[PDB]
């Protein structure tokens, strides 16, 4: 059987277009959490709704981030709040995000 | 999740399977060939007394039967044989437990005693019985199933 | 309610039946479409 | 006729083939019973 | 992502141990597998969901 | 006991341990169907309808025997009495 498309709509309602080449991905309970590199290197939050994906851009910037050097994560549930994921690169310092 | 001698059976909506833990995890629908059942059947919201979303697992201390209810039916594993049995028609029932050396469920208010009532008759109503089985014999071959 | 399909002949010839102690069988869809298509064995009929 | 096939009920399978299914078990049964209960009707389908 | 544990039911002429909790002998499981779903016993051992 | 059988760890320095259950759920109920024998321990369970023997683990000797149905329609509540 085939694939169907999710569309990735914004809590707005807005579609979201991912900027680039994904390095890795991250599911801590039901969030997808998404590095990916492109004319900056950004950070995404993806839930999935009924039939869509609730996107958030959690942060878009210059974190040093190589596609040579892929993303590798662990993701703890300590609470509704905090709710890390710890990643790193084999280049560049690890890091956490909530 | 339902306790009993032989382990813990519980089914995981993740995995799509119908465990048994033993001191080794085993997956009945595997081994006995369930896996479709429940994939179809599963849902990601918990079980809740009004409305049947996920299974209900009771057990039979009398008798060693599991039943993993549903909303729409009801899948009864026996531990006398490791195999499942049927598809009895128990469905949405909220509670099945065991009272001293019999069997009890409870349904719309009142205490229906198992096994004591008349043959295929069900909380005072009919519900038929059927049993169905694949007739294929020498498979390749083109055959005419006459009796 | 069974298929039979005659094994190709050689392209070199386009006479000359698949003569061999073994070959491969290949079976495929190559046309677009959305069905889906349960494939329970096949029987291959030689002479030896 | 030509041909007959026996068939037993052990238990209820399902999952599996229809051209690979096995004659001792049922592909779906409701309301029965294949236990000995009340009576001693093992290895033999029953009424609940 | 934890468990409490009372003391052991003295069976003596004093207080209910389960029914006073002092959240000292806590369990904490690992929080990227998920919550508690289930806490259950078979034979002799706890075994957590 | 009623729905329990426990094995007493006792001198396993003769100080009395703690116990260590069986099983949970299977349990014997009349205290007079309990034999001893070299081979195990004999006890009829009617909350379960079975003739179990003891071993080391449990064995149904009623299931493997084909005895189910008749413990099953001759248990009752009542315990032995002469």
């Amino acid at each position: 059987k085939g694939n169907k498309e999710i569309p990735l709509q914004s809590p707005s309602g807005d579609p979201v277009v991912i900027d680039g080449v994904l390095l890795g991905q991250n599911v801590l309970n039901n969030y997808v959490t998404l590095f990916t590199k492109g004319t900056n290197d950004n950070i995404y939050r993806l839930e999935n709704k009924g039939t869509y994906f609730e996107t958030l851009i959690l942060f878009s910037g210059n974190l040093n981030f190589s596609t040579d050097y892929p993303i590798e994560s662990i993701s703890v549930y300590e609470n509704n709040n905090i709710q890390k994921v710890y990643w790193v690169d084999g280049l560049n310092q690890a890091r956490v995000i909530n | 999740i339902a306790e009993s001698p032989s382990g813990l059976y519980f089914i995981d909506n993740e995995t799509n399977s119908l465990y048994l833990f033993n001191g080794e995890i085993v997956s009945l629908s595997d081994k006995l060939g369930f896996r479709q059942w429940i994939s179809t059947h599963n849902v990601h919201v918990n079980w809740e007394p009004v409305g049947y979303n996920n299974y209900r697992s009771f057990y039979d201390k009398n008798n060693n039967d599991v039943y993993f209810t549903y909303k729409d039916h009801c899948l009864c594993y026996s531990e006398l044989i490791n195999q499942f049995t049927s598809f009895m028609s128990y469905e949405g029932v909220p509670a099945m437990f065991n009272v001293s050396s019999e069997f009890y469920a409870f349904k719309d208010g009142k205490m229906w005693e198992q096994f004591a009532g008349d043959y295929n008759m069900f909380f005072g109503e009919y519900k038929p019985f059927s049993i169905t089985f694949v007739a294929n014999a020498e498979e390749p071959n083109d055959k005419i199933f006459n009796t | 309610r069974i298929w039979r399909a005659n094994i190709p002949r050689a392209i070199a010839n386009n006479r000359d039946r698949i003569r061999n102690t073994w070959a491969y069988i290949k079976l495929g869809m190559n046309t677009p479409n959305t069905y889906r298509t349960e494939f329970h064995d096949a029987i291959i009929h030689y002479f030896a | 006729a030509l041909k007959k096939e026996q068939h037993f009920f052990k238990g209820m399978q399902r999952d599996l083939s229809v051209s690979k299914f096995n004659p001792e078990y049922a592909f779906d049964a409701q309301n029965i019973r294949i236990t000995a209960r009340e009576h001693d009707t093992l290895l033999s389908v029953s009424n609940e | 992502n934890s468990i409490t544990v009372t003391k052991e039911k003295s069976l003596g002429e004093d207080i209910d141990t389960w029914t006073n909790i002092t959240l000292a002998t806590t369990l904490d499981l690992d929080g990227d597998k998920g919550e508690i779903v289930s806490l259950n016993t078979y034979n002799n051992e706890i075994f957590c969901f | 006991q009623r729905r329990g059988l426990s094995n007493i760890l006792f001198n396993s320095g003769l100080k009395v341990s703690g116990k260590r259950y069986i099983s949970n759920t299977i349990g014997c109920a009349n205290k007079w169907s309990i034999a001893e024998s070299p081979s195990g321990l004999y006890f009829i369970d009617n909350e379960t309808n079975s003739l179990y023997l003891f071993n080391g683990e449990i064995v149904s000797l009623s299931d493997k025997l084909g005895f189910r149905q008749w413990i099953s329609t001759h248990n009752v509540h009542v315990n032995w009495e002469p």
